[PDB]
């Protein structure tokens, strides 16, 4: 929680 | 609650709402790193190294026993803080569209700067080599004009045939490199149409670095093992500011030297 | 096939039956500290370490952004080898029941005394502090006689409930304590049942160590992290020889410093 | 158990798999005869001729019986050792993803020049003509720059028309040909563009040969019989190594002569 | 496999 | 078994 999820953006 | 103590700070639901959007809008047009590295999905908070798998021999306990120690790479942490001003909060709930969140966008700006310049150049302090200082290959240098680029392209990509790398060959440059390439030539010369014909994807733009790299996509070289992704936390506020930061946890290591080539910036 | 090439041994099915029992009755025969203290399961051979939960303070990698890096403790690998004959090794299908395994023997009680060794006196080159070393409270020294035991158990345990420790309380001796406490009094004093009025279990024989300590086994103070468990593996072999070793991977903390008082051998 | 005593080796089934990774992607990156050369199914290791159909005449066993002998050509096996060092070997259990594969890179790279030199320029000792040696066309010197190169394709392109070859036509060069080609020039044309539109596939990267081939595609022509794909097995090990090597089988013919247009290097 | 399982012995 | 099946690439 809190986090935005960002992620791997390939 | 957690560590990011959310629910402590004066910050409405809609405030919220709209930090969150504007932060990930500005990481994702700023994290270039990300684009040509395998990202692992996120292993909690808990997580604190990951294993090389090699060992180290160690002076023997005693009579006939020998020792070896596994060898690891920590985690680093990397927070950066910023202060808004509880009008633009407290203006949210009222109906704004404009609130200023100039804070949050060049906190998001620091901290996409320093994971990819740790993960690119490297951070010593942290025990990550960096991608570029890592390679194996004979680094080239970039070219004055734009013309150039297609050799140096070739070039850097006949050093990965010749080192037995396969799979999509992706292109990442730095902001000047970047805006050379894509300003044209006063000659009529295509390099843009001849640089996406011998490339395998669009192009990046990273503008935390300097020069430029072309690296295998293949799978498998690059990997970044995420311990928290980037998350907006509470520190404390005042009658009329409030702190925040913005926080991820992460590891970067370079398994194969011979996938990447460095081209310096042009002198 | 694994890192143990036991597949390569000229063993056949019988003989390693029977080694590995052998080997497992003179393991559980001198493990001490497995008694005492929480032992994981086996999690794989690529567990390298153990996040302690703590962080360091770097140097920033620049414009405002602070960075901590994660503590952990490595695991260490302990191997001890040892040389079979091949004649009981062959005698074994022929229906031999007395085959040599004393080379065993002499290994397995090498590498019990160098993990015992370990988990209650530390070893410095592989970061564990051990039980003793890392004890808050203040040690006692043991009596030159039995009859003076009941006297300093009774001292120590009041430590541990001065220091607010609870759960059952359980006395490790090494071996000439243990020999000395058990062979009985010329006064026809009762020490054994005094002592077992005050203790929760049996007394742990530990033949490694002097002295002897007593602990709180209420969970939770005392991990030892096991990456693989004592295995058998293959090396080498001649004509008349066949090469394997003893090995194990672990880790061990000490989570409570006031849980242990450490009891030193009497002068 | 075959004559690849892969149960022999000292090698866990996780190093195995790497292992074997490892050498399919570098042999794909360079074996490229295969690219544009009729290859069959592996046959097998009994594998040992194939039948050309033609005969030669022999003097007569006596009275009035004629005797011709069936002519056929012989398979050929190459084979490269390489040493690993059974450190990356015994770290890959332990959870290591950058073990050093170098030698088999090496070996690997090895194997596929020596069959492409094969293929392209002939082994006189097995028997093997090779492509460009035996062609019936004219050979055709490649230009110092790239400019050049539409009008000597087109020429080649010219001479398989003249032969009555029909199919698709694919172009095969050389490392600094295909550098050149694809560096680009510094005039503004378009001779890939132009080249693309002249030939009808992808161009071929052959690291091996010096030069190029513009070759028909159409089958039938260039006959690869493989008796054994290329396969890793086990010569012996140390107790800090062990020894590998890359093995593979087969025999190579030109059978329409026509069908192929050599382009020399440049001078 | 290959360990002797051992384990704990508490 | 042991080949790595490479096979034709065209």
């Amino acid at each position: 929680s809190g986090s935005l999820n960002i992620g791997s953006l390939k | 609650m957690n560590n990011l103590h959310r629910e402590l700070a004066p910050v409405s639901d809609a405030a919220w709402e709209q930090i969150e959007e504007e932060a990930s809008r500005t990481l994702k047009r700023f994290l270039a790193a990300r684009r040509v590295v395998d990202v692992s999905d996120p292993q909690g908070p808990a997580f604190s190294a990951v294993g090389t798998g090699h060992v180290t021999r160690l002076e023997g306990p005693g009579d006939s026993v020998g020792a070896v120690k596994r060898q690891s790479q920590p985690v680093v942490e990397f927070r950066v803080p910023f202060i808004l001003t509880r009008q633009a909060i407290d203006d949210v709930e009222r109906g704004s569209q404009d609130s200023d969140w100039s804070p949050l966008k060049e906190a998001a700006r620091k901290i996409a700067g320093a994971e990819d310049r740790a993960v690119f150049d490297g951070y010593a302090a942290a025990g990550i080599g960096g991608i570029r200082p890592q390679s194996s290959n004979s680094p080239l240098t970039l070219p004055v004009a734009a013309s150039g680029y297609p050799d140096v392209i070739a070039r850097a990509l006949d050093q990965l045939r010749v080192a037995g790398v396969n799979g999509p060959y992706h292109l990442v440059l730095g902001e000047n490199a970047y805006t050379l390439i894509t300003s044209g030539n006063e000659d009529g010369y295509p390099v843009l149409q001849h640089i996406h014909r011998l490339i395998d994807g669009e192009i990046v733009w990273a503008p935390a670095i300097e020069g430029g790299v072309l690296l295998s996509t293949r799978g498998g070289d690059f990997a970044m093992d995420i311990g928290q992704d980037i998350s907006i936390g509470y520190l404390s506020h005042t009658a009329t500011h409030v702190e925040l930061y913005l926080q991820e946890s992460f590891t970067f290591r370079t398994l194969t030297s011979e996938a990447v080539v460095s081209l310096l910036p042009s002198e």
